[PDB]
């Protein structure tokens, strides 16, 4: 979490100085005709998509959460609309397990894709992931998915907030002389 | 000069007011009236001109704005400097600022586009 918080810091520092670059160093007269100047001639469409994502991942992540709490409070945890991240379960299938049997990656040691480069280091791979005592690709399920859904929600919202502040830095409709300060 | 009497202290006997420039207003006051200071309660306005002390410029202009709405009286405000320099900063033209005057001039005026271009081609 130490390096995690400092990672978020460096991200914000990069984007803040990017906004300063657009204010004190950008010039539409020189960078014209490329793709960078073409961005902020139509950037409103990009801001629209990002706002839509921020609303979508909210009404469903937190909406699922409210359903979970309300139906568990009523004494029916089974009526709860549970969720299974089969995409994140596929990561566990990639670990070389040969007992799955539903045409997933690394489910059979005879497949040429699995046979390719399984001569030396794969024996340790399969032995290291087929354990409940290590932290090499843990089990993933509902309480594991819905938080990743929430992380996507918060991170996409954060992305929009960090980008639009640098986009509407020279001016906006509320204030087009923002560059004059 | 006969000035309205006010009680409550607060305004007077401030060191900062003594070391800082002070404002002095006046008004005709053809009739005995009762008004309110911008920083005090109520006080009776005596006949003839009345000189007061003010510590802020906005305080010196809001009182003139309030007097103009009551009755129709010309206002005079004089702004003194720290040592003893007394200059007429209010109505240097003696013509009301919103109304048109003959003595015209331009100070700090850039005549360029509206999005920006903050460079000034000429200060005077
Ligand atoms: C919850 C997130 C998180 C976590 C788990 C940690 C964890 C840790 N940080 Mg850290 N840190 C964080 C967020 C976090 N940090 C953030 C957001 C900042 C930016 C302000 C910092 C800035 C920071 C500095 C500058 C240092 C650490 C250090 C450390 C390590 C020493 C333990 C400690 O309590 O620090 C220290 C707590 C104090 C010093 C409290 C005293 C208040 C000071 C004197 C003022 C430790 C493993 C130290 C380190 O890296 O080891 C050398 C170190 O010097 N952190
Ligand atoms: C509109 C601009 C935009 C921007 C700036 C981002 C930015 C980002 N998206 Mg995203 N995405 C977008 C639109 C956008 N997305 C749209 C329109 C969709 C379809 C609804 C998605 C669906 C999507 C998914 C499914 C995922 C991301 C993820 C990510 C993050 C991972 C980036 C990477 O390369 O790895 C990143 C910060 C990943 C993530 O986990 O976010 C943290 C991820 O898995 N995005
Ligand atoms: C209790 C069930 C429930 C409820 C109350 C809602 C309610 C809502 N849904 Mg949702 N939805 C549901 C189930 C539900 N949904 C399920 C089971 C799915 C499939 C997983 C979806 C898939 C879905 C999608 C794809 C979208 C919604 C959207 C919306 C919002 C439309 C209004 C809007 O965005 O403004 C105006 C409408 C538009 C701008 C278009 C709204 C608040 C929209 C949304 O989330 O906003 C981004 C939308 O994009 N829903
Ligand atoms: C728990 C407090 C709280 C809550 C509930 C929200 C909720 C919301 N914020 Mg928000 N925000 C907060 C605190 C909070 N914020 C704080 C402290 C700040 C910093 C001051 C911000 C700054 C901020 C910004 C800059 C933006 C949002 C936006 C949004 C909306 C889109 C996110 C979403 O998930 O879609 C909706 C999910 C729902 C569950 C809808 C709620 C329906 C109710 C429950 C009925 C959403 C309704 C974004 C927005 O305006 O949306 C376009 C946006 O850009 N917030
Ligand atoms: C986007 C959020 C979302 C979605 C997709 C769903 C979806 C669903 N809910 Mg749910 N619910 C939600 C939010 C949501 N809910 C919230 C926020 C609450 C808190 C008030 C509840 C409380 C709730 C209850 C108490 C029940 C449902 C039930 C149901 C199921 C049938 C709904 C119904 O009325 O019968 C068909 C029309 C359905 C799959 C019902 C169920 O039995 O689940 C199977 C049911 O009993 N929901
Ligand atoms: C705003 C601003 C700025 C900044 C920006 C930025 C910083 C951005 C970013 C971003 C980011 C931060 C990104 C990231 C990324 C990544 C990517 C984009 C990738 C990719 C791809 C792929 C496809 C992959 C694949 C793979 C491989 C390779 C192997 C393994 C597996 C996988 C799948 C992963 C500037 C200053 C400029 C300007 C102004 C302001």
């Amino acid at each position: 979490t130490h390096h995690q918080y400092i990672a978020g810091l460096l991200i914000v520092g990069a984007f803040a100085h990017g906004a300063i670059f657009f204010i004190r160093d950008y010039d539409p007269e020189q960078n014209q005709d490329n793709v960078l100047a073409r961005m902020l001639a139509h950037k409103e469409a990009v801001i629209s998509h990002l706002s839509w994502v921020s609303l979508f991942l909210g009404f469903h992540t937190l909406g699922l959460y409210v359903h979970n709490d309300v139906v568990v409070a009523f004494g029916n945890p089974e009526k709860q609309i549970l969720i299974e991240p089969i995409f994140a379960q596929w990561i566990q299938a990639t670990s070389g397990k040969m007992l799955y049997g539903f045409q997933v990656l690394l489910s059979s040691s005879t497949s040429n894709a699995s046979v390719a480069a399984q001569q030396l280091w794969l024996p340790g791979w399969l032995e290291a992931v087929n354990n409940e005592s290590n932290s090499l690709f843990l089990t993933i399920g509902p309480g594991d998915f819905l938080v990743h859904h929430a992380i996507a929600l918060g991170l996409h919202t954060t992305t929009l907030i960090l980008v639009k502040g640098a986009l509407d830095a020279r001016g906006s409709k509320l204030m087009p002389d923002k560059k004059d300060f | 000069m006969p000035s309205p009497s006010f009680l409550g202290s607060t305004g007077g006997w401030l060191r900062c007011a003594e070391t800082e420039e002070k404002y002095a207003m006046t008004w005709s006051s053809d009739q005995q009236h009762i008004f309110e200071m911008p920083t005090g309660g109520a006080a009776v306005m005596n006949s003839g001109d009345n000189l007061l002390y003010l510590a802020r410029k906005e305080q010196a202009l809001a009182l003139a704005t309030q007097l103009r709405t009551q009755f129709k009286i010309q206002d005079y405000k004089i702004y003194r400097i720290f040592p003893s320099g007394e200059v007429q900063y209010l109505h240097p033209k003696d013509g009301v600022l919103p109304y048109q005057v003959n003595k015209g001039r331009e100070q700090v005026g850039r005549v360029k586009s509206t999005i920006g271009k903050n460079v000034n081609p000429a200060q005077v």
